[PDB]
């Protein structure tokens, strides 16, 4: 009954952060941790892995638009 | 069978006959127009 | 209908609609639906076109070489003394041609819009249909019907190549190709494209 | 409009007199800009208007060549003629000096008067009769200043392309030589390409 | 490159053959060959075991350099 | 700039001479029948006939005897640089559109990467032929905007 926040399951989303490798990138989301003292509760998949070799990190939701 | 197919397109092979083929053509080419520098045909 | 090929299925693009539909796309083309209309309007010009310059390069040779009358080659042509020069009649053309084909492309690119003769008001013009314009172009009033459109598209198809054969065996030659013709009749094993290599 | 079909973008609603929706480098879309390209235009038109005519009357009657009638500046005791008249200080310095005072004293002190509506049309005492009298009329003759300006630029365009590849003629002496012989005296023998 | 393409022309110019430029500048050989092989000879002669010349400096020179390049490696 | 064709120049002959006189001096050192001295004297009239040849398509030919192009843009010299450049411009267009399109195409699947490594041989042949449209096609894409991208940047 509390609002989960953070989008449903799917959405593709496209990132605001500037400071990562898929800034103005296409990722999709995994799930989102209901906590409210999580600091970045979203977690996204991506199709493009970055430098270190991995392919997921977090982020909060201002860094994210729920693109469709 | 298949298997050979899918192992025939893999880049080295493929590449390795379409260049031969390429190369092939242009001698054939020299040899039927030798030193062609210019377009003389038109 | 009739897809030139009695095994092939024929693709989504062609469906039969438009006039001449054989499914005649091996490379794919047209599948975008306005480009599709864009070479539409290509092949009915180039057609039209087609057709008169097979005409002007046959029908004349063949009435010179019978003696009723006496005209130079259609490419012998071009250096024979007329009552005008050259670069007067090709301006001549330029400014017209430059006026009725934008004008055909302003009609392209929006249907039903430059159609009355901006002149005078009346007399001008009863509403087309694209590439099949109105009034002042079919006096006759012929119906503009089926098997006409595919008759007039293969007709077309035909003088364009025919008019690239022309062109070519020119080239080879530079002989009249009725020539080449009373020479084929001659002997048709003795007379072809291998023997003039 | 000026071509049929076309639509006419947004900062072209007629509203003005010339008007024909023309503007396929889109400058106008700048209110400033807009204002200072009609008024460059007004003055532009109107001085070509005055200056097609100090062209041809001279061409035709008791003068010589319109490039002849300057001919005066490039050699020392050049002196300025009034159909066969060399006034007595119609010389190089009093005219240069005129031009200078009164071209600038006075576009100065017209430009430097922002109405803005006076400095594309004066009036003033330039209208003591009231040519002004209908407003109908008014943007009326306006929009016939633009159209027959318009064509005096053109026709100046055409003095320097034909004076180009006409090396030393006149306007008329080539209308009349091409006129006398249509097919074979025209555009042709200069460009085939 | 620049340098190389300067001196070679004015090195022509001077003896008044710039037809050998013209001729033998559009190869590399060309350039191994006419430019620096030839013109080389008169330095690395410099000093030789039947003494020495008033070029010994620059040959010396010369090697010096072909040294100290190659310790930046 | 001066430079006579070599249908009428004289260093060129003379380079002509020269090459052909060695030839035919190395010529002379086996049987008159020989295969090795039938291919010498073969090469013999080859280069003799690509000196004929040289001589006939206006080349205008050096102050030192050698042919030099002439790319100047007037179309009187253009069977050089013109038509064999827009021939090669076809070529190029040709292989960077059917590229482009069977990349755009295979891009739809779950690893793109495995149809990169090892292709799509059946699909890469029934894209490849397609070199015909390549200046139209390309044309209405960049008419409707569908050859270019805005401000999508990674990922895809
Ligand atoms: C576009 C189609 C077209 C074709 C196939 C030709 C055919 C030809 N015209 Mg041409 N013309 C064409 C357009 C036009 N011509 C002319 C008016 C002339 C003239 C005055 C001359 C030609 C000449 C030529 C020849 C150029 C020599 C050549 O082919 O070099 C490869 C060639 C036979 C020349 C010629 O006939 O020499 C044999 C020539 O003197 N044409 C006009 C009106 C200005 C045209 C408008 O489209
Ligand atoms: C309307 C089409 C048409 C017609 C009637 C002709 C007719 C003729 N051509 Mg020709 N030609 C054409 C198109 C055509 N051509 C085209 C498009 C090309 C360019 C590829 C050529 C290139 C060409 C050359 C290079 C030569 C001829 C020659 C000839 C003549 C001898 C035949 C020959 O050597 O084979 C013709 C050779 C071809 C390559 C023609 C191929 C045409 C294609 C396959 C379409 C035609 C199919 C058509 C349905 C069947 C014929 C229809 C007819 C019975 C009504 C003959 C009068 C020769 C000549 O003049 O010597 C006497 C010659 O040297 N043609
Ligand atoms: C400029 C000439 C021209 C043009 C614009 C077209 C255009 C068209 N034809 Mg067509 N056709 C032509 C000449 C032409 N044809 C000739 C000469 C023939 C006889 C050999 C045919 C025979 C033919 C058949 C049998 C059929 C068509 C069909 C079509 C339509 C769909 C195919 C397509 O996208 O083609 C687009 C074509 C081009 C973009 C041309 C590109 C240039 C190529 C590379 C030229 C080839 C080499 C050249 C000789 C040099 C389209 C409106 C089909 C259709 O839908 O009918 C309604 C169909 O069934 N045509
Ligand atoms: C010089 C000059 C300047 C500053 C302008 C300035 C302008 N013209 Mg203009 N124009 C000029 C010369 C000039 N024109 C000439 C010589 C012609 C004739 C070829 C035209 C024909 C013309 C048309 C047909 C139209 C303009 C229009 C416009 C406006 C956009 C802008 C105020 C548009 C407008 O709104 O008219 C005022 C318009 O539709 N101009
Ligand atoms: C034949 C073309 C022509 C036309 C239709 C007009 C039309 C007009 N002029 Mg005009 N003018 C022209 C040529 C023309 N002028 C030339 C060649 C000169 C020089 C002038 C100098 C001029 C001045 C100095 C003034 C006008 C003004 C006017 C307007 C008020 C009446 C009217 C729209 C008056 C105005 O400001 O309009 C309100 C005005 O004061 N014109
Ligand atoms: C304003 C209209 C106009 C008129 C009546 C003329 C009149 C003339 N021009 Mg001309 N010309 C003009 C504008 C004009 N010019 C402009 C603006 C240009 C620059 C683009 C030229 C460029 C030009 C050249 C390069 C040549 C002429 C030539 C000629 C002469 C005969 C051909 C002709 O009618 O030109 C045709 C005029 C036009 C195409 C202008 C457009 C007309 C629209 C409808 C207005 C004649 C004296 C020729 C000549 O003297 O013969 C050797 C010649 O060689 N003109
Ligand atoms: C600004 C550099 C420039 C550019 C863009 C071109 C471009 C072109 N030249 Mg050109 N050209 C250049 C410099 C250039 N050339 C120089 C330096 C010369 C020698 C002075 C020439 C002499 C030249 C001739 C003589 C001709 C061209 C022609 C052409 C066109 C074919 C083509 C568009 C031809 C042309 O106008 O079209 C046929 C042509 O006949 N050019
Ligand atoms: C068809 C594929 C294709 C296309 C359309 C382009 C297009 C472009 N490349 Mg490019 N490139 C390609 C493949 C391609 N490339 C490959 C495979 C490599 C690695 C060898 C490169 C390496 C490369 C570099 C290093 C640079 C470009 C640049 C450019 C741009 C300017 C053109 C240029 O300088 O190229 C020059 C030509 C080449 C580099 C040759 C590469 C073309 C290859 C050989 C074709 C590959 C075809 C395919 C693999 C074979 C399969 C056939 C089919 C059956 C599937 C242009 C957008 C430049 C740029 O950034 O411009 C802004 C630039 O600096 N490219
Ligand atoms: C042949 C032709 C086009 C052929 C194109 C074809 C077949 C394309 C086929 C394909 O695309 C499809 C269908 C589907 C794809 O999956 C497969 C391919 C194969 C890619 C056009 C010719 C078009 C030919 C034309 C338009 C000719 C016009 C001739 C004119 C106007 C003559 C003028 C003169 O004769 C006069 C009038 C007077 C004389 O004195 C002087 C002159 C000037 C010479
Ligand atoms: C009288 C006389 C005689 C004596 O003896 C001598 C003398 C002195 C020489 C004389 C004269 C003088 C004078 C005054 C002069 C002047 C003139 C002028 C002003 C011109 C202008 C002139 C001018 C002109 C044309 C102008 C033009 C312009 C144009 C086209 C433009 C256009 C455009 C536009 C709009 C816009 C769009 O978007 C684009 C474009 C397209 C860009």
């Amino acid at each position: 009954k509390p609002p989960p926040r953070g989008p449903k399951r799917g959405t593709k989303v496209k990132i605001l952060r500037r400071e990562s490798y898929w800034y103005n990138g296409t990722g999709s989301v995994v799930t989102v941790d209901q906590d409210p003292n999580t600091r970045y509760p979203v977690v996204v998949r991506f199709a493009k892995v970055n430098y270190a070799g991995v392919s997921t990190n977090n982020y909060a939701l201002d860094e994210i638009k729920e693109v469709a | 069978m298949r298997d050979i197919k899918t192992y025939l397109s893999v880049a080295p092979v493929l590449s390795t006959l379409w260049f031969g083929a390429l190369a092939g053509l242009l001698i054939e080419i020299n040899r039927l127009f030798p030193d062609a520098l210019s377009f003389p045909f038109f | 209908k009739g897809s030139w090929l009695p095994g092939l299925q024929s693709p989504a693009y062609l469906d039969g609609s438009l006039a001449g539909d054989n499914g005649f796309d091996p490379l794919a083309l047209a599948e975008d639906p306005e480009d599709l209309r864009w070479f539409v309007q290509a092949e009915l010009v180039n057609g039209r076109w087609a057709m008169l310059g097979v005409a002007g390069m046959l029908i004349p040779e063949v009435l010179t070489k019978a003696g009723l009358l006496n005209a130079p080659e259609w490419y012998d042509a071009g250096k024979e003394t007329y009552f005008a020069s050259s670069s007067t009649l090709f301006v001549i053309e330029f400014i017209l041609f430059h006026y009725v084909e934008i004008r055909r492309w302003q009609d392209i690119k929006n249907p039903g819009s430059v159609n009355q003769d901006p002149i005078f008001k009346s007399y001008s013009l009863p509403p087309h249909e694209c590439g099949y314009p109105g009034s002042v172009f079919n006096p006759l009033n012929f119906a503009p019907t089926l098997e006409n459109k595919e008759k007039e598209l293969a007709n077309g198809r035909l003088a364009m190549l025919a008019f690239l054969g022309f062109l070519v065996q020119h080239n080879v030659t530079g002989k009249g190709p009725f020539e080449n013709l009373q020479q084929h009749l001659a002997d048709p094993w003795h007379n072809t494209i291998i023997q003039t290599i | 409009e000026w071509f049929p079909g076309q639509p006419r973008p947004a900062h072209l609603d007629g509203s003005s007199p010339g008007d024909f929706g023309f503007d396929p480098l889109g400058l106008a879309t700048v209110p400033e800009n807009f204002e200072r390209f009609k008024e460059s235009e007004i003055y532009h038109c109107r001085w070509a208007m005055l200056c097609v005519p100090g062209v041809l009357v001279p061409e035709a009657l008791g003068l010589g060549n319109w490039v002849k009638a300057q001919e005066w500046a490039a050699l020392p005791d050049g002196q300025a003629t009034y159909l066969g008249n060399p006034v007595p200080w119609g010389n190089l310095p009093t005219i240069l000096a005129i031009e200078f005072l009164a071209i600038a004293f006075a576009e100065q002190q017209r430009t430097m008067e922002k109405d803005p509506e006076k400095k594309k049309y004066p009036g003033g005492a330039f209208d003591p009769l009231g040519f002004s009298k209908d407003p109908a009329k008014f943007e009326e003759l306006k929009l016939k200043e633009i159209k027959n300006g318009r064509l005096a630029m053109l026709a100046f365009v055409g003095f320097c392309v034909q004076q180009s590849a006409y090396p030393g003629t006149g306007p008329l002496e080539n209308l009349a030589t091409h006129l006398a012989d249509p097919w074979h005296n025209n555009i042709g023998d200069i460009v085939i390409p | 490159w620049v340098t190389f393409y300067w001196h070679w022309k004015h090195i022509t110019l001077w003896q008044g053959n710039v037809s050998q430029f013209n001729e033998s500048s559009t190869y590399l050989m060309g350039w191994l060959r006419d430019y620096l092989w030839l013109n080389s000879s008169q330095l690395i002669n410099g000093y030789n075991p039947f003494g020495m010349n008033s070029l010994s400096v620059w040959a010396w020179m010369f090697l010096f350099g072909h040294l100290v390049w190659a310790t930046g490696f | 700039a001066g430079l006579t064709p070599c249908k009428e120049s004289k260093a060129f002959a003379k380079r002509e001479k020269q090459s052909v006189k060695k030839l035919n001096s190395s010529l002379k050192k086996y049987a008159p029948d020989s295969a090795p001295a039938l291919a010498i004297q073969a090469t013999i009239d080859k280069t003799k006939r690509r000196f004929e040849n040289y001589g006939k398509f206006g080349l205008l030919c050096g102050s030192d005897g050698l042919p030099h192009l002439i790319v100047s843009g007037d179309q009187r010299h253009w069977g050089e640089f013109i038509t064999p450049g827009v021939l090669f411009l076809y070529i190029a267009g040709w292989i960077g559109w059917v590229g482009r399109s069977y990349l755009i195409a295979v891009s739809g699947e779950k690893k793109p990467a495995m149809r990169e490594i090892i292709i799509d041989v059946e699909l890469a042949a029934r894209i490849i032929p397609r070199g015909f449209i390549w200046p139209v096609a390309a044309y209405r894409e960049l008419i409707n905007g569908d050859l270019v991208v805005d401000d999508a940047d990674i990922g895809y």
